């Protein structure tokens, strides 16, 4: 059910995204996410 | 949807399901003028 | 052993990027001279664009102990791209002392570390004895009436 | 005393460690925030990090949590300090498998 | 096979019992301390 | 079981048994090999089951031996559902040919004193020639790891660091072995089959089956030891 | 302190999820969240934007230069294609490795050329319109989606290059990426 | 109402004012039961309103019409909707029911006669009176006993339920011949909850649902008698604490245990909890990826079967550590789910090779596509994916909200158990109310401890 | 044979080899054959 | 592994046995207090 | 040999809490 | 390290340890 997903909730008039604290939490996130297990998965999606 | 004999109360349903809170509100409102006796 | 330059294939100069002071470990990546990555050491050996095999990066040093030398084997330009990460490249005695390869603090650093955590450790020291001063006729109590 | 082996006897002792253990702990983290000023930071075991380079097989949580961290700063750093004006590849961007 | 398991994990063995000694321990521990109990019951 | 038996049994029959790391047995014919019409034979179904690893060791007195191990990766070890061509001559000699299938296996084995070794137990293109009665060749041994497999320290091949980073000023020449070199030159295995108990109205043939192979040599950072595989085998012919 | 009033109840903005972008001689859409990007990892790109996500979701248009007189010359999409390789990336992998399973030999990357098609245009012009999987031997994002639209102009080879993962692509950046692959004009 | 001075207790724990008041007690019962209708009526009502024919009910946030179409109502051939007429008569008819007990629990709680003991001997009670307990707790299983039988008139004539099992991608089926058979039945409740067997949530056919069904209808009649016609054993007497805070905490841990059993049967049953109309489960989306990239890389080639990851263990096939051929990858962990896409595919040694080479139907890639476009992970802003995606699909597995929901339900009513039980256990021996400074237990005891 | 165990300064190693624990929990035996079956008492499982 | 399973389904079940008939042992007449 | 200690240090907080339990001051009623 | 830690080890132990022991045997020997 996980917590509360602002990514790329804040964009402009012309829709370019504003980076939040909550996207640099997201950067932060990804780099954790794409290290742990680096060798169990075949396939992209986490669903496992 | 709807059938569409009942189509113009759409908006009376969608107000329906927030009653039990308001029934657990209500409670509290009538502790607050019996002043929690 | 003296400062590195590097090229790449067509002759431009290459800057490695220097390691902040932040990061215990930094990716290799060469810039040139208007900003732009040019050459890497890959993560990801495999539809990579810029490592140096592809770039084609060689070195040379002036000044020190390798002056005039120019080495093209990518093997030995990552190693030496990976240590001008670290600023000027020295050559270290690491047998004498049996040297571990990571870094050490400085004087000053320890230093610093020390008195800062005795500063705030006085600071509580301040409060206590300020408190001991002023409340000292309820230090055993107080007055029950 | 029946259920946990020990138990307070003392009032005034018992109010005085429920202060007591709050303050100094928060008091041991500033220290340590103290030591992160200057990067004096407890981040590796050297013995550990010697044995992993001189063993493949060699696998802790503690080294998971490194490449964990290598991971954070790597794809952290570019939008987390804009002064630095890292543009990084993705090629050099640490990565696992497929995911 | 290289080695001899008893293959019971999954299956749907009820209680897990694979062989019907389980199953006989079982009552037969259960009925001991029931025993126990009843011969020792109008007593506290 | 037999391979009628086999198909006769439902997937929530056979789940949880053991039996789907089984290779089939069958319990019809005779043993007399001979009985088998010589042609050319399309190999399906062939499947392998061990049923003893052992590894070569060497005492501290010099004695080099096969020794004991124990099965650590439980029932996972099973080869099956490999295809391939077999050529029987009239006179009484095969040329046996494994094309493809699942004919690999990662399995970890404990040697007595506490040692992991991991291999790969593997068929795979096996060019056997020989006769009936036993017919001998090498197959391949692919790498255990792949080139993107990782180390604890993010150190590999296709991937990784190419270095120990978490060493600054360390992470040299002397240890060429672990970082600046990762290696995946595949191997080779030699085994030996013997056919017995082949039933030549159905065209299916069992047997029992002699492997020895390399195990992993981490990313070539450690010499391999051999393994001694035995076991049974069974096919079905065309 | 310049007085300049707020946007209340004031409708809606620009929400078509596209920018028209006019570079010199082309006019693209691109992707309305997508930051412009100073990196070149050919040194004829003229464009580049990159996802605010990842950088994996990436575009640009080379202008190059060409002694054809038009794309037609190059033979035909397959020929045209065969000669843009370094486009995928070079394999830095030197060692031998057939453990890497579906991947030939020595090979950890794969391009699989899903699509050639040939698209002429209003005003004359023909494109070369490319859909490629390329797929790796750890498979970042399940393989990479790469979309090539082609075409030569005045003494020059225009080209856009559209890269979106796999998992982005059932997520639904096929959409976008089609978008911008199918608004690329040169004239 | 009543105060503090008259019963001891404060606002906040006024409902304690009705334990010894039947008859304003079962107006806030009836009342209770009329909100709980109502709740069901007007979310129904909504859920069919927001309805959109064409996308999957799954994906419209909905947790009721599931429920209903499951019951075999408006639905199709794998699960199409093909009327909503019926949930809105279920809905519409919840709603007037919910008027009716509402109407009388306002009347039970304001004007009815506090105490129904003086005036209705039938219905009136003391807590303590053991054979009119049981008395009304055999009314309440035959009722119950009566219900189950229902939902067994409704599978076997009335329509079927939907068997996600049927052949060709489920459909509304009639069931013929459950399954009766008492050690089938027996043998789920005694079955381990670990992996590979899970307990009562294992239940994979619509069968041995109707044939348990039965079971406890028929259990729930004859208990029912039972507890009319005898009263509790002296075991049972001096076992039990007598109290209605006592018998609320032993309601309090059934629920408890019931919550935390829905919540798996939300998470892990696809056969009384239909994909078509929950989604995926978790184990069925991560082997639907694991089978749409195989069959992908097939269409592309490959040799799926001899394709080998970066660790060595196998890219799309694998071994189970009890040797069936199982997809690779992560979801190993899963290799215990069962489907209708893919057990077709299944033969004895588990995924058939040449099966899975020829027999892959279109049907089952969709189906397969879609699980894994739709796996039961999202945020409960509801931002479809891992957390690490970003702000472009708005959904969330009615599977992940309900195990969530009752989960957290189940686990506050196991804290409410304990609360109770410990109170009616304190309330009973007569300390509830505090230690009485003069007859102090411990200043009786050897120290020590 | 070159390096035995009052070579290596052990005092208790040999008083339990004298009355017969001459296999270890490491798979070496005193003797220098392999201990494939070392059993309770072994070295370590005299310790223990 | 089998004479293993046998013991500690015995010890389980002694255990769990011991637990039943304590709390069916008049278990709420266990209190010091009044009633 | 830091095993060695490590298991020493532990073994040595267990010993103190079974001597804090079993063998404390008793708390004294008067 | 292996051995300067170990004496760092054993003083941090052994120092404070006395200085406790002392205090409690002087006192319970007071009482
Ligand atoms: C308890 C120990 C852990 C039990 C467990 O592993 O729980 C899971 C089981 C379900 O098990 C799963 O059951 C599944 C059944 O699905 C199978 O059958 C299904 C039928 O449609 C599908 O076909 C599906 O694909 C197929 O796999 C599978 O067998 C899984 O492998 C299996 O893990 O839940 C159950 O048995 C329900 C039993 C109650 C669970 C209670 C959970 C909370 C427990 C304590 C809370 C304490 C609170 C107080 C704290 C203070
Ligand atoms: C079938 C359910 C049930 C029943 C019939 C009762 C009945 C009783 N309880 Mg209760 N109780 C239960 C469940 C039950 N409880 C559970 C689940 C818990 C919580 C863990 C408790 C905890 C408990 C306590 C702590 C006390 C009672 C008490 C009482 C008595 C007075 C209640 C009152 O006046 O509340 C009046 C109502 C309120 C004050 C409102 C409470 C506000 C709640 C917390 C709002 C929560 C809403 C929230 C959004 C829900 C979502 C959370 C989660 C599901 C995600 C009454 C006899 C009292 C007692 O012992 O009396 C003798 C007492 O003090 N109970
Ligand atoms: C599920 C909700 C629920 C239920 C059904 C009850 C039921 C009861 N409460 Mg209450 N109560 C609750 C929750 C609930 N409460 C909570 C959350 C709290 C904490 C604030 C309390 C705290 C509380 C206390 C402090 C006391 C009770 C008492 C009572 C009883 C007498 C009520 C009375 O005289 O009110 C009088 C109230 C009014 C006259 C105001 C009007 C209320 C009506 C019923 C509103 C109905 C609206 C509805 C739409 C009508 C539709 C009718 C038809 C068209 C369908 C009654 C049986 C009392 C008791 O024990 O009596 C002896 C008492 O002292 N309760
Ligand atoms: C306990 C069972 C339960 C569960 C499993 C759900 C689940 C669902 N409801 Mg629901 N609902 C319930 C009870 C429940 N509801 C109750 C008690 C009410 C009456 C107030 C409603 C009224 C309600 C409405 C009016 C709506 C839903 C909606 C939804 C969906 C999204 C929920 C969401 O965004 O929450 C966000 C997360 C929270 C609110 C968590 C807050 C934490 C707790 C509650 C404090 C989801 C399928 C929406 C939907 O899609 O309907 C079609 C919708 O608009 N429900
Ligand atoms: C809502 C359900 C309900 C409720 C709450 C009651 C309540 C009661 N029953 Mg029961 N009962 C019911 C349904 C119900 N029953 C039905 C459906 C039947 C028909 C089968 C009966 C038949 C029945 C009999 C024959 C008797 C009662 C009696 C009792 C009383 C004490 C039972 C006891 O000590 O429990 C606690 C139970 C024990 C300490 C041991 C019992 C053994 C267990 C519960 C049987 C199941 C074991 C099995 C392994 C469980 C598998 C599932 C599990 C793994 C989750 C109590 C008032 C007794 C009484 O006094 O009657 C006058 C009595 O002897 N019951
Ligand atoms: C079941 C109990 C038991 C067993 C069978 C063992 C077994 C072992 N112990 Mg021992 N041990 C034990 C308990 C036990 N111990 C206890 C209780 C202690 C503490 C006192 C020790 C302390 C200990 C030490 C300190 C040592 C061992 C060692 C040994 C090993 C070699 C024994 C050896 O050489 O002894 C030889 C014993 C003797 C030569 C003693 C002979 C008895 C004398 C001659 C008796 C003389 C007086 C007598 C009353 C005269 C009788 C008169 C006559 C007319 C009857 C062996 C594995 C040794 C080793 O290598 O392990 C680390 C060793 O160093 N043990
Ligand atoms: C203001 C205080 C201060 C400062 C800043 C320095 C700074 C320095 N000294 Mg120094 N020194 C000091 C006072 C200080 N010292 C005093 C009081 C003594 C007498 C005991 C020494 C004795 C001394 C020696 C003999 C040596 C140094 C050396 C060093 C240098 C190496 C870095 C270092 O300190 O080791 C690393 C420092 C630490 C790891 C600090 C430990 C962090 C805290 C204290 C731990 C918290 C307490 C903890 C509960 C203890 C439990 C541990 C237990 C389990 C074992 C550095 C320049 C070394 C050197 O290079 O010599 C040339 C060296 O060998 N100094
Ligand atoms: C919620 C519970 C859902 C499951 C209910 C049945 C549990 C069950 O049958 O377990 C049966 C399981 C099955 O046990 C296992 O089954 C496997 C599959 O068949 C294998 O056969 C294993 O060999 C076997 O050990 O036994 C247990 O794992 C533990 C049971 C003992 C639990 C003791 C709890 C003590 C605490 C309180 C007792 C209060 C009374
Ligand atoms: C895995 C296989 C085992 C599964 C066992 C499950 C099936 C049998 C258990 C169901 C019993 C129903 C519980 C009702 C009584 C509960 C409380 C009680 O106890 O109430 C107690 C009550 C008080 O009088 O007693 C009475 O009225 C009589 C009530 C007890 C009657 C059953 C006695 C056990 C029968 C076999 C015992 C053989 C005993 C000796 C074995 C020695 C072997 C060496
Ligand atoms: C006791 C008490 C309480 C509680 C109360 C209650 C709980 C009540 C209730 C009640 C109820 C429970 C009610 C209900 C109701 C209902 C109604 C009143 C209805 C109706 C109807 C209508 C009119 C409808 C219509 C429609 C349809 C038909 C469909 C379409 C749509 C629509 C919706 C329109 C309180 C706490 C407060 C306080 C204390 C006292
Ligand atoms: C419908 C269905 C089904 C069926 C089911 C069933 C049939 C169930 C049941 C069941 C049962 C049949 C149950 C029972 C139970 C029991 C319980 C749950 C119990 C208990 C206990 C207690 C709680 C006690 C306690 C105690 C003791 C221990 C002693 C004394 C004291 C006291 C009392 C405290 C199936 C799955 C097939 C399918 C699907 C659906
Ligand atoms: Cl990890
Ligand atoms: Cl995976
Ligand atoms: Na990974």
């Amino acid at each position: 059910l996980n917590g509360f997903n602002f990514n790329q909730s804040v964009v402009d008039s012309n829709g370019r995204v504003l980076n939040t604290w909550a996207d640099i939490i997201n950067r932060a996130n990804l780099g954790m996410e794409v290290m742990h297990e680096r060798n169990a998965h075949n396939f992209p999606l986490d669903l496992a | 949807k709807l059938p569409e004999a009942y189509a113009p109360f759409s908006p009376i349903v969608d107000v329906l399901p927030i009653i039990p809170v308001l029934f657990i509100l209500l409670a509290f409102v009538w502790q607050a003028s019996v002043s929690f006796r | 052993l003296g400062h590195a330059s590097f090229k790449d294939q067509e002759g431009r100069e290459l800057f490695v990027r220097r390691m902040p002071t932040f990061f215990e470990t930094f990716p290799v990546v060469l810039i040139d001279k208007d900003g732009v990555v040019r050459a890497d050491v890959p993560f990801r050996k495999a539809e990579s664009k810029y490592s140096i095999e592809q770039v084609g990066v060689s070195v040379t040093f002036y000044g020190g102990e390798l002056n005039g030398l120019t080495f093209t084997d990518p093997s030995t330009v990552k190693k030496y791209a990976r240590k001008a990460q670290l600023g000027e490249i020295f050559e270290f005695d690491r047998s004498t002392l049996q040297s571990d390869g990571v870094f050490r603090s400085s004087p000053r650093g320890w230093f610093t570390f020390g008195h800062l955590s005795f500063a705030l450790l006085f600071f509580f020291g301040h409060i206590w004895h300020g408190s001991r001063t002023i409340f000292r006729d309820v230090f055993a109590g107080i007055d029950e009436d | 005393s029946q259920i946990f082996g020990v138990a307070f006897s003392n009032k005034r002792w018992l109010h005085f460690f429920m202060l007591f253990v709050p303050v100094t702990g928060l008091w041991m983290s500033a220290l340590g925030v103290v030591g992160l000023a200057l990067n004096l930071r407890a981040y590796d075991f050297v013995s550990q990090e010697i044995r992993a380079a001189e063993d493949p097989e060699f696998e802790t949580f503690y080294t998971k949590n490194i490449l964990l961290n290598e991971g954070i700063r790597a794809w952290m750093a570019a939008q987390d300090q804009p002064h630095e004006k890292l543009t990084l590849p993705e090629e050099v961007l640490p990565r696992g498998n497929a995911l | 096979l290289v080695d001899d398991r008893m293959n019971g994990d999954g299956t749907g063995l009820p209680f897990g019992v694979n062989d019907g000694i389980l199953g006989w321990v079982i009552a037969g521990t259960l009925g001991t301390i029931w025993a126990i109990y009843f011969v020792s019951q109008k007593d506290l | 079981l037999t391979y009628d038996e086999l198909q006769g049994l439902t997937y929530l029959q056979v789940k949880g048994t053991g039996i789907a790391n089984t290779c089939p047995v069958v319990e019809q014919g005779t043993s007399n090999v001979r009985e088998l019409k010589p042609g050319d034979y399309k190999l399906e179904k062939f499947c392998m089951e061990p049923t003893s690893f052992t590894v070569k060791e060497e005492d501290a007195k010099g004695r080099e031996e096969f020794v004991k191990t124990k099965l650590l990766t439980r029932l996972t070890y099973g080869l099956d559902g490999m295809n391939g061509s077999m050529k029987i001559n009239n006179d009484g000699s095969v040329e046996f040919r494994e094309d493809e299938g699942l004919d690999y296996a990662a399995t970890t084995v404990k040697l007595p004193g506490g040692e992991y070794v991991p291999f790969l137990f593997t068929i795979k293109e096996f060019d056997g020639k020989g006769t009936l009665d036993s017919f001998s060749g090498d197959f391949l041994v692919p790498s255990y790891r792949g080139s993107t497999f990782l180390d604890p320290k993010g150190r590999g091949g296709a991937t990784g660091y190419d270095n120990a980073i978490a060493l600054p000023a360390k992470a040299d020449a002397d240890e060429i072995q672990r970082l600046n070199n990762k290696s995946y030159t595949p191997g080779k295995g030699s085994a030996v089959f013997s056919v017995a108990k082949v039933d030549t109205e159905t065209g299916e043939i069992a047997g029992v089956f002699e492997s020895i192979q390399p195990s992993d040599t981490e990313m070539g950072a450690h010499p391999a030891k051999d393994i001694k595989i035995t076991g049974l085998w069974y096919g079905q012919l065309t | 302190a310049y007085g300049e009033g707020a946007n209340v109840f004031g409708r809606v903005t620009n929400k078509s999820g596209f920018v028209p972008y006019a570079g010199d001689s082309f006019a693209l859409l691109l992707p309305s969240k997508w930051n412009p990007s100073d990196e070149k990892e050919v040194d004829s790109i003229v464009l580049r934007y990159a996802d605010n996500f990842d950088a994996v979701n990436n575009v640009y248009v080379i202008a190059q230069d060409t002694d054809k007189s038009s794309i037609q010359d190059y033979g035909s999409p397959e020929e045209f294609i065969s000669q843009f390789g370094y486009l995928l990336g070079r394999q830095a992998w030197a060692g031998q490795t057939v453990s890497e399973g579906g991947f030939d030999a020595n090979k950890v990357s794969s391009a699989a050329l899903l699509g050639v098609a040939t698209e002429k245009d209003k005003k004359g012009k023909t494109y070369y319109k490319f859909e490629i999987l390329s797929r790796t031997a750890d498979g970042n994002e399940g393989g990479r989606h790469q979309l090539v639209k082609a075409t030569v102009s005045n003494g020059k080879l225009y080209l856009l290059k559209v890269q979106a993962g796999d998992k982005r692509w059932f997520k639904g950046t096929d959409k976008e990426c089609l978008g911008v692959l199918d608004s690329f004009t040169v004239v | 109402g009543r105060d503090q001075e008259t019963t001891g207790f404060a606002w906040w724990a006024g409902n304690a004012r009705l334990i010894n008041l039947s008859g304003k007690l079962l107006g806030a019962h009836v009342a209770h039961a009329g909100l709980i209708v109502f709740w069901a009526g007007a979310m129904n009502l909504f859920e069919v309103s927001h309805f959109v024919p064409e996308k999957p009910m799954y994906e419209q946030g909905l947790i009721l019409l599931p429920h209903i179409a499951t019951l075999g109502y408006g639905v199709g051939p794998g699960g199409e909707v093909l009327d909503t007429f019926p949930y809105f008569v279920s809905g519409v008819l919840h709603l007037i029911s919910s008027a009716v007990l509402g109407f009388g629990g306002v009347y039970h709680s304001l004007i009815g006669p506090e105490t129904l003991e003086e005036s209705y001997p039938f219905f009136g009670y003391v807590w303590k009176d053991k054979n009119k307990m049981t008395n009304i707790l055999g009314y309440h299983l035959i009722i119950l006993g009566c219900g189950a039988w229902l939902l067994v008139l409704k599978a076997l004539y009335f329509g079927g339920v939907y068997d996600t099992w049927a052949p060709g991608g489920g459909d509304v089926r009639i069931i013929s011949n459950p399954t009766t058979n008492a050690a089938i039945i027996f043998g789920y409740i005694v079955k381990s909850p670990f992996g590979g067997d899970g307990w009562i949530v294992s239940v994979d056919n619509l069968e041995d649902i109707i044939g348990g069904h039965i079971w406890i209808g028929t259990l729930c009649i004859l208990g029912g008698i039972w507890h009319i016609y005898t009263t509790p054993w002296p075991w049972a007497r001096r076992a039990f604490v007598w109290s209605g805070e006592a018998y609320l905490s032993y309601s309090l841990a059934a629920v408890s245990l019931m919550g935390f059993t829905a919540c798996c049967f939300a998470w892990f049953n696809n056969t009384a909890y239909p994909s078509e109309f929950y989604g995926p489960t978790g184990p069925e989306a991560s082997q639907a990826q694991a089978f749409t990239f195989l069959v992908r890389d097939q269409r592309l080639g490959a040799n799926v079967a001899s394709a080998q990851g970066p660790t060595g263990l196998g890219k799309y096939l694998m071994r189970s550590p009890t040797g069936e051929i199982i997809f690779g990858g992560e979801t190993m962990r899963f290799w215990d789910f069962r489907g209708p896409w893919v057990e077709p595919l299944r033969g004895p040694s588990g995924l058939d090779l040449v099966k899975l080479k020829n027999d892959i139907q279109p049907w089952q890639e969709r189906r397969a596509a879609e699980y894994m476009t739709h796996a039961p992970l999202g945020s409960l802003n509801s931002v479809g994916g891992v957390a690490t995606e970003i702000n472009a699909v708005n959904f969330v597995s009615p599977r992940s909200w309900l195990a969530t929901s009752h989960f957290c339900l189940g686990f506050f009513f196991f804290v409410g158990h304990l609360w109770h039980a410990g109170r009616a256990r304190a309330a009973a021996a007569g300390f509830e109310k505090g230690i009485d400074r003069v007859d102090e237990p411990v200043l009786s005891m050897r120290p020590l401890d | 044979v070159l390096n035995p165990m009052w070579r290596q300064g052990m005092f208790v190693l040999p008083f339990l080899t004298r009355l017969g624990v001459t296999q270890s929990w490491g798979g070496w035996t005193i003797s220098g054959e392999t201990s494939s079956n070392p059993g309770i008492w072994s070295y370590e499982g005299a310790a223990a | 592994m089998l004479t293993l399973k046998i013991f500690v389904y015995t010890v389980v079940t002694f255990f769990v046995g011991l637990f039943i008939f304590g709390f069916l042992s008049n278990d709420p007449s266990r209190n010091p207090g009044k009633g | 040999m830091e095993a060695l200690v490590y298991t020493f240090l532990l073994i040595g907080t267990l010993g103190i809490i079974f001597f804090s339990i079993f063998f404390r001051e008793p708390p004294r009623i008067a | 390290v292996n051995i300067l830690g170990l004496t760092a080890t054993a003083l941090f132990i052994i120092i404070p340890t006395s200085f406790l022991l002392i205090l409690y045997v002087k006192t319970a020997a007071s009482e």
